[PDB]
Formats: structure tokens, C-alpha cells, sequence
């Protein structure tokens, strides 16, 4: 079984994992595995904030709540459900209506 | 293309939407849609809390809905606590 | 004695209500006041949308929940929330650190 | 020059920053942070949750902070909480 929903926020688990388990701590993030999530899963969505490694950097550091300068899972999905929100508001950036349409989201 | 990440974050959208279109406002999960949605998406530890119980506490500004952003309130529990049982 | 906050919602409480004991329903707002509020009160906020009628419109649908065609003040806090949340994330537009800074919010202010 | 409504809008958001600002993460408000926040800035049908009900309310990511959108459903409570007790005499 297992639901879309389920199986949605499993990727989203096994891929920070797949990163925090390298080294250190192996359930969190440093700064340059915060970096390179970013460059590769995460290349459409932040396409523009990648492009500037001090963004990126600026964007770690908001979410590291104990500044302790690693990501934890719990830092971490606040950035997820940041971007979720963002994709639908680019679906329905500038709607009008009548009734419910999306636009191309994130990265599209 | 977008990323099997990216993919997850636009599919987490069309969850919500399987449950907020049903009926009235396009973006709000009533009572008994969430009901649905919790149980058909969740799992048992998720649901055990209770519809009603779980739609108190998503239902921010209580309006009798639970909006997008409400939605990602619970998006956000289940994400911890499904990384929380898959470390032991 | 009253605190920083509670002053700003009060003022948020107080100009949702000039509105709507107005007509109809003395605690909702229809079509009409809602759109009179957002092209004063949020004259700035709101200046790009405030040109469309039909925008104007369409926020309020997405906004009124249980779909009776007004907005209570439970579902017009929603908004209030949505562009608070805007305006400091325009404050941070492309921030580049270090440190905390806030540049102008929405509408520039 | 911005409306009175726009202008209680951006100050909510200095508000925040009066208590995120204090230490730590600058969009951070921790447990001792809010519950100063709390004691300054809400009123005592709003405390009377207790400051450590609030916090467990507000951090909905569990990691020791109310950032500034779980500020947010703390506003958006205390506002809807405001209003109804404005409808009662
Ligand atoms: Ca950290
Ligand atoms: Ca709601
Ligand atoms: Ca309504
Ligand atoms: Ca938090
Ligand atoms: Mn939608
Ligand atoms: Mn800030
Ligand atoms: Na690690
Ligand atoms: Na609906
Ligand atoms: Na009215
Ligand atoms: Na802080």
C-alpha cells in the first residue's frame, strides 16, 4: 500500500538522508551537503538562488534555528513546505478565475 | 525536468486538491473531507489522534476549513514524525 | 496598557468593522465593502491588484471559505496574515546576509 | 505613506523581531523568548493557555523555535480571539 501522501514526504526523508548520513552527525546537514542538496534535487525550484552562493548560504542560516550550523530534519522541512507553498502560488500567480486552474508551478 | 524531490513537493500539492476540490471553496478541506483525506493518506499513528482532534488544531483561524497553508501544518507533523520512526 | 500587538489588531478589527456593519450581515463583509477596504486601506499593499477588479474578486473568493459569498472576519484575517508574511519576505528580497537586515516592505514602506 | 491598516501589518512584523532578535537565530523566538513575548505583548486570556502550551502549539516543526509563519498562527489566534470578545459585553 502506502499513500501518495506517505510516499511523497519519503522521498523527501531519504533524500535529506541520503546526504546527513555521510558524515558527522548522521542525521544532520553541514553547510557544503546543504549545498549540494540544493544544487542537485533541488536545480529548478531554487534555479535563480543557486546562482548566488551567499543566497544559499543566507537561506541555511535562517533555517538553522540553533545555530549550530548544521540542518537538522526538523530545520530542514520548514524549507519544503516553504517551496510547496511557493509552487502553488506560482499555479495560481496573477489567477482571475472563474473556478480552480493551475499554472505551471516552481522551476516552470 | 524537475527532481524525484522537486516531484514529491508538486505531488504534495495534488494530495490536498484530491480533497479540497470535493466541494465548496476550491481551497478549503471541510470537517469531513479531512476526515477522508486522513484516513486514505495517513497512517494508523497519524490518524489515531483523531479527525476532529486533528481538524481543531489545523483549522488556524477557525473558519471551518483548512486552507492550503493549514494543509502544510500537517504535512510538516507527519514529515517529523515519519523521520522520527524510521530512525529506529 | 494596551501592548504593541493587540494595538495592530485592534486596528486590523477596527477597519475590517467600519466596513461591515455597513450593509447587510453588520459582521461580514460582502463583494462590495471588501473591495472598498482593499482599494483604501491597502491602497499600497495591494496597488498592483487594486488595478483589476477581477483580482480584487478572485482574492475574495479564494478567501471565503465557506463559500457564502461574504467574508467573515475569521476569513479576512487570512489575508491580513498572507500580507504581513509578503511584506517581510520582501524585506529579505534576495538577501545576501550577513547578518539581519530589513530593506523596504510591500509597497515599498 | 502607507495606510493606518498597512502600517499595523509591517509593525506586527517588528514586533516579532523585538523577541527574535534578542539571541540566537534572527528568526528565532525560543521558549524563554515567548514566553516574554507573551507576558509583553498579549493579554491575559491569551497567557492563561500557559506560555509552554503555546510554545508546543506554535514550534509545528519541533525544533525549539517559533520562526516567523508560527508567529504568524499565534496572530492570527489572538486576532480571532480579539474579535469575538469585541462582539461580547
Ligand atoms: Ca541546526
Ligand atoms: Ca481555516
Ligand atoms: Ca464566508
Ligand atoms: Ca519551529
Ligand atoms: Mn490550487
Ligand atoms: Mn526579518
Ligand atoms: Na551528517
Ligand atoms: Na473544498
Ligand atoms: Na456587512
Ligand atoms: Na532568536
Amino acid at each position: 500500500k502506502m499513500s501518495q501522501l506517505e510516499r511523497n514526504i519519503e522521498t523527501i526523508i531519504n533524500t535529506f538522508h541520503q546526504y546527513s548520513v555521510k558524515l558527522g552527525h548522521p542525521d544532520t546537514l553541514n553547510q557544503g551537503e546543504f549545498k549540494e542538496l540544493v544544487r542537485k534535487d533541488l536545480q529548478n525550484f531554487l534555479k535563480k538562488e543557486n546562482k548566488n552562493e551567499k543566497v544559499i548560504e543566507h537561506i541555511m542560516e535562517d533555517l538553522d534555528t540553533n545555530a549550530d550550523k548544521q540542518l537538522s530534519f526538523e530545520e530542514f522541512i520548514m524549507l519544503m513546505a516553504r517551496l510547496t507553498w511557493a509552487s502553488h502560488e506560482k499555479m495560481h500567480e496573477g489567477d482571475e478565475g472563474p473556478g480552480h486552474h493551475h499554472k505551471p508551478g516552481l522551476g516552470e | 525536468m524537475l527532481t524525484e524531490l522537486e516531484k514529491a513537493l508538486n505531488s504534495i500539492i495534488d494530495v490536498y486538491h484530491k480533497y479540497s476540490l470535493i466541494k465548496g471553496n476550491f481551497h478549503a478541506v471541510y470537517r469531513d473531507d479531512l476526515k477522508k483525506l486522513l484516513e486514505t493518506e495517513s497512517p494508523q499513528y497519524i490518524r489515531k489522534k483523531g479527525a476532529d482532534v486533528w481538524f481543531k488544531e489545523l483549522d488556524i483561524n477557525t473558519d471551518g476549513a483548512v486552507n492550503f497553508q493549514e494543509f502544510l501544518i500537517l504535512v510538516i507533523k507527519m514529515g517529523v514524525a515519519a523521520h522520527k520512526k524510521s530512525h529506529e
